[PDB]
RNA sequence: CCGGACAAU
DNA sequence: GGGTTATGCGTTGAATTGTCCGG
DNA sequence: TTCAACGCATAACCC
């Protein structure tokens, strides 16, 4: 049992690892990224509401007028998502935001003669969703590409090597808020640390922290031990400490119990750590000259003489010590300076700041901001309070916050978005222990120590930058207006708001235009993730590191998917089961196992649970509920593959489809060829464009049909259930009563779509592939869109394949097609064009638009109409006028055809602004746009009110009826019977009102579609109309095609060969194409012949079925034959059986199956090598499925058999139109004859460097004034060629060139003078 | 350019001064109000500013700007660097008269034609049509001659093709490695929509035969042609100048066929019974009677011009394969039969054409080189090539090899965990005995891959060279590198781990079984290295070639002898194993600065200043003389230049 | 006329 | 007081194609 | 608003 599309066409799947899950849709990175981003989420968590949150205070001076927000709403735009778009407009809901403005009286902080509440205050208006989860911009709807950056906060790396030629090991801690302000910190080769800002100059972080309301002592205290020392009349006795004498050496007598046991020159071993800490006697015989090997901590008073004793941290001297030894001061505490037990950096940088007070610690701050400035307290500051403590120009969101708390170990979760003391100390405290003995250091190119942010946050970002530059503007203009005698609706405008979020989501370097030529390159695009944009990572800036990404990746980002050329690695993607969290690091789904039982659980892991807990493998062997019968299974902790044990692993991997999204995951067995020789065949269907008719795929991996409901390409019945109907232009389904209201039942809506031209040239069609009377379900495929076939996936078609390189002429990588196709014509689509003709009111004349133009011929009239407009499809030529129009002087000034881009004229269209009286041929043309409209709306209706009949009749006969009232009774009044008041009753009445309701309903849109369509639109200003024409041209066949499959079959024709020199085989059949095994070890391609003969297979199943049916033997041959040609497989996860169900569904079934069986092999979970030599032996193939060929020239056997079999080709882009040009000579550049750039419109074409001086370093020296000098300079010498070429006269003497002498001229005017001489 | 509407659009060398001369106006203004010695200090800062900012920016402080935040173009932006006019318009312009179309192989040309398209060949040469209709009065005036070429009926093509042979045109490639770049291929209006290349030029240039570019040139004078006959043609520049083997390197596609051509079987189709006919023997070859690997002996006539050019009229009878006669029969004078007789894979084949370029001559010898790819397109049509899975044999001892050496791992890691073993020393044991851990397996498929095709022999079974299919073009040298065989069958090796060193878990399976993703992703991440590096050394080395390439230009000759009988010492150095170069290649062609003298007997070898081309030199390979004196360039007395003695020959030429 | 972005060898 | 070395900043970074928009 | 490689240049700095 499968679904009705399902049961329709079922394709044959393999596995022997059964899943548990099917695949969730991909586009939840914009729907879900914008639907926060608008919606009412108070305290923002990155919504609109957090840019309300920094203006909902809105303190204003002199008066404390508040303007607080109260919600915002978006209604109905003024345009339509399918109209707007064919328009030429901008796309914006209405943002309208409910302010109360209570502007208090001045002074009082408190006082208002009159509150006024703005309802929905108008400051401008926000791109939507249309259908698909773009922003529409200008015309065409833009995609904005998620960008890749750093996390918001600091950072620990090494970035040792070069450290100003010294080579000393440094490290560095740079900070970066969400959005403020960066204090990058790093080290210094000379053994110090300071704080710098913004990557720029140094600033001494010794004394800021005492110009933070701080002093000295609370510097010194912090950073090092406290050992009080004695002073008695001699020698100075104090006191240690073991957590002192740990590493350093005791270099006098240290007494114990009367003896000795570490005295000078020896130092503390593991048995001096017992003959020490058994002791620890505390007085000890302390010599005078070990009291001088310390450093003192801060000043003391000679408490017997007064005298100034030391400052701070300077070293004691025998003087000294008796300079002090003569009092009874038994408290002085010392430092603690070591080399391999604390850092000696805060040791002498306190000494490198010139100062270290409260004045002179502030003029440095003052004079690295504002010189020529004498020093204030408040402008000093300012500063601290606006790049460290505050809220609209340096602060951190809840992610910077707990970010913080990670990285330093805490354990809080919300705070402030502001830096502390503690953590600016903690940040100078734990990073010189990571020099010292500890600590570690963070890559950048780690996944939790970056960043993804989307259209969601930085919309939300620029509406907030937005309200904070106009917040200030109301306390401004209330600190000197009016006495709230206003509405709120002047000094908050929406002009400058609503053009500068415009123009933020269409001109930025990730606004990248979308190129709709693939529904695939539709989905690409939306996953692509990219690395440039505003703080990120630019293209120029890149070194050997950020060119590698951290491995620890698999199963969260897919690894084929991989730019090429100026960038590598810099496009990426999200795995199928992975998500990116809110935080933006990655995490994956594992399975719950316990120690001994697998449970179905699923839970989120991540790198960092990953590096400490240790993963099982996916293809381990199981059996019941789940047991590992194997003891040493390969497990992973770090990405290397561990073996350990079986009782400690609790997940495994849930799927090996986790770690490959939508690169070359349809592309079975690619395993057998490596990534690196295969991306230029996986990179290819970014591009590729489908053709009209497409095949489907005999081989794959099964995941086609949710990629396939997932681009938004198709028809799904949303609600499906009864199929009633099927139109050519909307699917008229609806469901049983029962299932929707009482109230507007309705009908199901599916509107059918016809050939458009989005971004590419693509012509996009839709088929209605269901049937007259087929049911269908929620969720089920209706109408097949592009290269989609009976609900299933089809971009490419399936033809055979031979292996035998015919006389060479495949040399590199060339291919041999015969005549097969170029007189089918089938491998080649429609492309759309657009040409612009601008009726632009010329000076002196304008342009007008009339057929009576000057020199044309009698053929123009009969395709032209009497205003100049060419005949809706009346053919064109190279050189023809779509439409007249001359500028008097007179001239053609009228678009011409180009020779080479000739087509059909299909569709003229016309922008007119509402003022400018229309001819009469595109007034009948909204004419008729109008009363086609009345007409589709009036079947619609009558549709409508026939259902309603439907539902109405259908709840009348069951309870209350009446054989008078049954049939002859009018269909309106179907709510005046004999049934009692009951449920019934009142619900029939409910019915009865719905259905006159509905009857009426549809008049308001009626009316709507007049003032929106008869009214001209508008473009710039300047114009008189712009006219457009959508010419399509139709290519075939010719020499200079390209050929890329899904394969990698990169090769261009080589020419035309017949189909009689085509070789034949021994009964004849012609091969489609024949490739050039020649390339396997430069191109190490295998992986294709073992699945070649699938495509045998697929045929033999297919002809045998047929030849099986066409004599139509009885039940028991059709259902048996059927039973064993869909019973195979050793170890298969889906259970196909036609036979066990009905009759009707065999032969329905079996029709579907005239040219091959489907088959899904997934690449691990699948059909292997065995399984194909089944399926061989289970028609009439030989087992090793090779077939001898005979010689189409001389007819003989060459020495071999060749191998001969269907693959699944697909068709690119390029074919020769992009490369294809030619041009001889005539118009150039305006200030020379310097021809144009580029080989579209007009213009030159490249060459090489090489053959510059190639030409030179020949002995003909001719070849110099030839190419550069009378070809792109000499005018003069231009016209000699012109008129004495045409004469025969072959021979030009060189002139003069305009473009060395060009410029000594400016030169010149600096005071450079120029003579010629001959020697 | 103008914009939008009634106004005009400015520039960036004109949006700064704008402001500039605005502000410089109230600057002057409030001059004649007694300006203080404020005013007249500030309004001479803005001054300098503004004249350097048309200057030149970005020295000190930040850039000033009115455009973005992007720095404005000054005035000595277009003018130097990369978008500079000294690199912009004379190298890298929009160059003119030529047009585009895609490239095909199309195997027709040899040196003299090509393959141009009809409407190519119509579609350029403009003026010469009107420039010949006059001649036979078609048009007398270029206004009416101009409305009738734009129609093309049947008279537009006709008239441009008598044109053809008497100016020929010039063909260059744009993604050319080499010098020789330039050939004189003469147009020619054949059908089609393509264009077609010599497929050992197309290889020549070494690009990726996937839409590449076209350059087509025309001279533009009478003159442009009598000295156009000795330079810009691979007529006489067949010698390549960056070595001796020539520009013609075999084909892939021939070499095979000569190299399973000369394989010798002892028992097959055609063994033993010998014809008496060159022909009749090649006749009985594609009848279906005899091998291309066979013993048959034909009377073969074989030639030699040892005299002064005449043919030594003798024949020889030996036990050949078939296609050799057929090969020889080509040899249009005559040469020492015993030349042919060989592997002809690469380097046979090579000094094949190398060595019959001094001894038949040039220009037959141009003829009978360009004619191999022909004789081999038989070779191709009959034989092709294929690759299937029955190639894939599985070493036998392979997966015993696998299992045991994982043993030693735990057999030291349990003596690590025991205290006898430190992981410092033991890690390093296992990256080396695994770092060779692969070699065992590697000979263990060359007695699994290479030796399987037997023959039988009077009733016995005889084992000869191996038939293997990938063995055909690898021990031909044709294509596939022992790099990349290691990748079918063995091991792939050791590559480097994520830290940087050589990875501690080898490669157990090939990519011809299953794989698992870690592994896979391992392999994955080690090969996108030379790919991402490839993108970086490339650029590198052009920049190095760009200051190459302009600094040495400026040379001139100027005088002919140098007057200097001195030199440099010539002697093969070696410095510990073999020596890889000998004088054949350091002096070729110089003219000796004296006479060398004999070792031995102490006898002038050669008299005076000679030449040392080719018998010169072989007169001192023979006599074994090491005290070679010849002209040094380094060490030459010529102002401005060297003469040509202390240079001699050069290659190419 | 100058850039951004994607894609191609 | 001659010579060595710490430290700031000068220059540059492949062949241009193809096509889209934006001033 | 994170370079790397190469190299002449002042201003100090070592006994
Ligand atoms: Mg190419
Ligand atoms: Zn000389």
């Amino acid at each position: 049992v499968y679904s009705y599309t399902e049961k329709k066409r079922i394709r044959k799947d393999f596995g022997k690892r059964p899943q548990v899950l099917d695949v969730p849709y991909l586009l939840s990175i914009q729907l879900d990224s914008f639907q926060k981003f608008i919606e009412q989420d108070p305290e923002g968590q990155y919504g609109l509401e957090a840019a309300f949150r920094s203006v909902f205070p809105i303190q204003s001076y002199s008066g404390n007028s508040e303007l607080q927000y109260v919600s915002y709403r978006l209604g109905e735009p003024v345009f339509d998502v399918q109209e707007c778009q064919i328009r030429g407009v901008t796309y914006s809901a209405p943002l309208r935001v409910k302010l109360r403005l209570v502007i208090y009286e001045r002074e009082a902080p408190e006082g208002t003669v009159k509150d006024i509440k703005e309802q929905e205050v108008y400051m401008g208006e926000i791109p939507l969703m249309t259908d698909n989860g773009t922003f529409v911009i200008n015309g065409t709807e833009r995609v904005i590409v998620s960008q890749l950056h750093r996390s918001p906060g600091v950072f620990f790396d090494s970035d040792k090597g070069k450290t100003h030629s010294s080579g000393k090991v440094l490290y560095n801690a740079r900070i970066i808020p969400y959005r403020g302000s960066w204090l990058d910190f790093e080290f210094d080769p000379k053994d110090n640390l300071f704080v710098r800002i913004d990557r720029r100059r140094k600033l001494p972080a010794t004394i800021i922290l005492r110009a933070l309301n701080y002093t000295t002592e609370q510097i010194l205290d912090l950073f090092f031990e406290k050992v009080i020392f004695e002073i008695r009349d001699n020698k100075l006795q104090m006191e240690l400490v073991p957590e002192r004498l740990r590493g350093e050496t005791a270099s006098f007598d240290i007494e114990a119990n009367g003896k000795v046991y570490v005295e000078k020159g020896r130092r503390i071993t593991a048995r001096h750590i017992r003959q020490l800490e058994k002791d620890d006697v505390k007085l000890i015989e302390v010599p005078v000259e070990y009291i001088a090997g310390k450093v003192v901590a801060k000043d003391y008073i000679d408490e017997s003489t007064g005298e100034l004793i030391c400052a701070a941290n300077m070293e004691l001297s025998l003087d000294l010590l008796a300079k002090l030894s003569q009092s009874g001061h038994k408290r002085i505490e010392t430092l603690f300076t070591n080399d391999l037990d604390h850092g000696p950096y805060i040791s002498e940088t306190l000494r490198v700041d010139p100062t270290n007070d409260r004045l002179s610690a502030l003029v440095e701050i003052y004079r690295m901001m504002r010189p020529g400035e004498p020093p204030t307290r408040e402008a000093a500051e300012s500063l601290f309070e606006n790049l460290f403590f505050s809220e609209d120009r340096y602060d951190l969101s809840a992610v910077g916050r707990m970010k913080f708390n990670r990285s330093l170990l805490r354990e809080e979760i919300e705070g402030s978005g502001i830096l502390s003391k503690d953590d600016i100390i903690d940040v100078m405290k734990k990073l010189i222990d990571i020099r010292n003995g500890k600590g570690e250091v963070d890559d950048i190119d780690h996944l939790g120590n970056r960043r993804i942010r989307s259209v969601g946050e930085m919309a939300e970002n620029q509406f907030r930058v937005g309200l904070v530059r106009v917040e200030r503007a109301v306390k401004e203009r209330l600190s000197l207006g009016d006495l709230d005698t206003l509405m709120p609706q002047d000094m908050i405008n929406a002009k400058p708001i609503s053009a500068a979020v415009k123009e933020f989501f269409g001109s930025s370097q990730l606004s990248q235009f979308m190129d709709q030529n693939n529904p695939l390159s539709e989905i690409t695009h939306k996953r692509r993730i990219s690395a440039l944009g505003p703080g990120g990572l630019t293209r120029e800036r890149a070194g050997f590191e950020v060119r590698d990404v951290h491995p620890t990746h698999y199963g969260r980002v897919c690894p084929i998917e991989t730019p090429e050329g100026p960038n590598i690695g810099l496009i990426n993607s999200l795995s199928v089961y992975a998500q990116t969290n809110e935080y933006g690091f990655l995490e994956t789904p594992y399975r719950k196992v316990t120690d001994g039982v697998v449970t179905d659980e699923i839970h989120y892991l991540s790198a960092i649970e990953e590096g400490n807990y240790v993963i099982a493998q996916a293809n381990s062997n199981l059996d019941e509920e789940g047991h590992f019968v194997e003891d040493l299974v390969t497990c992973r902790s770090k990405g290397e593959s561990s073996l350990f044990s079986r009782d400690q692993v609790d997940y495994m991997d849930v799927s090996t489809q986790q770690v490959v999204s939508v690169g070359a995951s349809l592309i079975p067995f690619l395993e057998h060829d490596d990534a690196n020789r295969a991306l230029m065949g996986a990179n290819m269907q970014r591009q590729a464009v489908p053709t009209l008719r497409a095949d489907k795929p005999l081989v794959g991996t099964g995941m086609e049909r949710a990629v396939a409901v997932d681009s938004g390409v198709t028809a799904v019945a949303k609600r499906g259930g009864v199929v009633q109907y099927v139109d050519a232009s909307r699917i008229v389904i609806k469901v049983n009563e029962d299932e929707m209201y009482p109230g507007e039942a309705g009908i199901d809506i599916y509107n059918l779509t016809k050939y458009t031209r989005s971004n590419q040239n693509t012509c996009i069609n839709q088929m209605p592939c269901v049937s007259l009377g087929e049911p269908v379900e929620r969720g089920d495929v209706l109408a097949d869109g592009p290269s989609t076939d009976l609900g299933e996936l089809a971009l490419g078609q399936n033809m055979r394949v031979a292996f035998m390189p015919w006389n060479g002429y495949n040399f590199e990588d060339s291919i041999l097609v015969s005549e097969r196709v170029v007189q089918e014509d089938r491998f080649t689509t429609i492309h759309i064009q657009e040409l612009a003709c601008v009726s632009r009111d010329t000076k002196l004349g304008p342009e007008e638009i009339t057929a009576d133009i000057p020199n044309v011929g009698e053929a123009a009239l009969s395709k032209l109409d009497e205003s100049g407009i060419v005949y809706i499809g009346a053919e064109v030529t190279g050189g023809d006028i779509l439409v007249g129009k001359v500028t008097p002087k007179v001239k053609d000034s009228s678009l011409r055809v180009p020779n080479g881009v000739s087509g059909t004229v299909i569709d003229v269209q016309v922008f007119t602004r509402d003022g400018v009286e229309k001819d009469k041929r595109a007034l009948e043309i909204e004419e008729m746009q109008l009363k086609q409209a009345k007409k589709d709306l009036s079947e619609e209706l009558q549709i409508l009110e026939a259902g309603l009949f439907s539902r109405i009749r259908a709840v009348l006969v069951a309870g209350g009826v009446e054989a008078e009232k049954l049939d002859k009774l009018p269909r309106d009044r179907w709510l005046e019977l004999g049934l009692t008041d009951e449920e019934k009753q009142n619900q029939l009445e409910q019915l009865a009102e719905q259905y006159d309701e509905l009857k009426h309903e549809f008049e308001k849109k009626l009316e709507a579609k007049r003032r929106k369509i008869t009214q001209g639109d508008d473009l710039a200003p300047g114009v008189l109309k712009i006219v457009k024409v959508y010419l399509a041209v139709k290519r075939r066949i010719q020499p200079g095609d390209k050929m890329a499959g899904r394969h990698g079959n990169k090769g261009v024709i080589s020419k035309i060969n017949p189909i009689e020199d085509m070789p034949y085989d021994e009964n004849g059949t012609p091969v489609d194409i024949v490739l050039n095994p020649l390339g396997v070890p430069s191109r190490m391609n295998i992986g294709q012949i073992l699945e070649t003969h699938l495509g045998m297979a697929a045929k033999g199943i297919g002809d045998k079925i047929n030849a099986m049916l066409k004599q139509q033997q009885e039940v028991a041959k059709l259902r048996e034959f059927i039973q064993r040609a869909y019973d195979l497989g050793a170890d298969v996860r889906q259970k196909v059986d036609l036979s066990t169900f009905s009759d009707e569904e065999v032969m329905r079934l079996a029709e579907n199956l005239r040219k091959g069986m489907p088959i899904a092999t997934p690449v691990f979970d699948g059909a292997k090598e065995a399984e194909i030599k089944e399926l061989l032996k289970l028609g009439d193939l030989p087992t090793s499925g090779q077939i001898r060929l005979y010689d189409g020239r001389t007819g003989e056997q060459f020495e071999r058999p060749v191998t001969v079999g269907y693959m699944y080709m697909l068709k690119l882009n390029h074919l020769v139109d992009d490369k294809m040009h030619a041009r001889s000579t005539g118009s150039y550049s305006l200030v020379t004859q310097q021809p144009l750039g580029g080989k579209a419109q007009f213009g030159g074409q490249r060459f090489g460097e090489m053959e510059v001086w190639a030409l030179e370093a020949y002995g003909a020296a001719y070849t110099l004034q030839e190419m550069l000098t009378v070809k792109s300079d000499d005018v003069n010498g231009r016209t000699k060629m012109y008129k004495n070429i045409v004469d025969g006269n072959h021979q030009m003497e060189p002139g003069m060139p305009e473009s060395f002498n060009v410029l000594l001229k400016e030169i010149r005017s600096l005071g450079i003078n120029i003579e010629l001489e001959d020697e | 350019v103008p914009l939008d509407g009634g106004r005009f659009a400015t520039s960036d060398l004109n949006d700064l001064y704008r402001r500039v001369i605005n502000r410089n106006n109230r600057l002057k203004r409030l001059l004649d109000l007694a300006a203080p010695d404020i005013i007249v200090r500030n309004e001479k800062r803005m001054l300098q500013e503004a004249v350097d900012a048309l200057l030149d920016n970005g020295r000190r402080g930040r850039a000033i700007t009115g455009s973005n935040k992007r720095p404005l173009k000054s005035l000595a932006d277009m003018i130097k660097g990369k978008q500079g006019r000294f690199r912009q318009n004379l190298l890298g312009k929009r160059v003119d008269y030529s047009g585009r179309s895609v490239i095909t192989v199309g195997p027709y040309l040899r040196l003299h034609q090509c393959g141009l398209p009809k409407k190519m060949a119509l579609e350029l040469f403009k003026p010469f049509i009107y420039g010949k209709l006059e001649l036979r009065g078609l048009a007398t005036t270029i206004k009416a001659a101009k409305k009738m070429v734009e129609r093309e009926e049947a008279v537009v093509w006709d008239i441009l093709d008598e044109v053809i042979r008497e100016h020929p045109v010039l063909l260059n490639r744009a993604p050319t490695l080499h010098r020789l770049g330039i050939q004189a291929f003469e147009p020619v209006l054949i059908e089609g929509k393509a264009i077609q290349l010599h497929p050992l030029v197309c290889a020549a240039y070494n690009a990726d035969f996937d839409g590449d570019q076209m350059a087509v040139h025309v001279p533009l004078t009478l003159e442009a042609q009598l000295e156009a006959r000795a330079l810009m043609m691979s007529t006489n520049n067949i010698l390549s100048p960056a070595n001796g083997e020539p520009i013609i390197v075999p084909s892939q596609d021939v070499v095979l066929g000569l190299y399973y051509m000369t394989r010798d079987c002892v028992n097959a189709k055609g063994e033993g019974m010998v014809l008496t006919g060159p022909k009749e023997a090649e006749r009985l070859y594609r009848s279906g009677l005899a091998s291309l690997h066979a013993r048959v002996k034909v009377r073969i006539t074989e030639y030699e011009k040892d005299a002064n050019g005449e043919l030594v009229a003798k024949t020889s009878l030996k036990d050949t394969t078939v296609g050799r006669a057929i090969l020889w029969m080509i040899v249009p004078k005559g040469l020492p039969y015993s030349i042919v007789n060989q592997a002809l894979g690469k380097k046979a084949i090579s000094k094949m054409l190398n060595t019959c370029y001094r001894i038949l001559g040039l220009k037959p010898t141009v003829i009978f080189a360009d004619q191999i790819m022909y004789t081999g397109f038989a070779y191709a049509a009959r034989s092709g090539a294929s690759v299937g899975i029955d190639d894939m044999v599985i070493p036998e001892k392979k997966h015993e090899i696998i299992s045991e050496a994982e043993a030693e791992v735990a057999e030291i890691q349990e003596q690590f965990q025991s205290g006898l073993v430190t992981a410092g020393e033991r890690y390093n044991k296992v990256i080396d005995i695994w770092a060779a851990a692969n070699d065992r397996v590697s000979k263990a498929m060359m007695d699994n891959l290479q030796t399987e095709t037997v023959i039988n022999r009077d009733g016995q079974e005889e084992k000869q060279v191996s038939f293997n299919s990938i063995y055909m073009m690898a021990d031909s040298g044709a294509r596939g590198s022992a790099a990349q065989i290691r990748q079918l069958a063995g091991m792939r090796g050791l590559m480097a781990k994520p830290d940087g060193s050589i990875i501690e878990t080898p490669i157990t399976a090939n990519f011809r079984e299953g794989l698992n993703v870690l592994q896979y992703f391992i392999s994955t991440h080690g090969a996108r290295k030379g790919l991402a590096d490839t993108a970086l050394k490339t650029a590198n080395s052009g920049y190095l070639t760009r200051r190459l390439v302009d600094v040495a230009q400026d040379l001139v000759v100027t005088e002919d002898d140098c007057g200097t009988h001195e030199g440099i010492m010539m002697t093969p150095v070696i410095e510990g194993g073999d020596v890889k170069e000998p004088l054949r290649d350091r002096v070729l062609g110089r003219v000796t600065a004296e006479d060398v003298l004999k070792p031995g007997t102490a006898d002038i070898l050669v008299p005076r200043n000679t030449l040392l081309h080719e018998q010169w030199c072989d007169l001192l390979e023979e006599n074994s003389v090491d005290a070679v004196k010849v002209r040094s360039v380094v060490s030459c007395d010529t102002d401005f230049g060297v003469c040509a003695h202390c240079y001699g020959r050069d290659l190419a030429r």
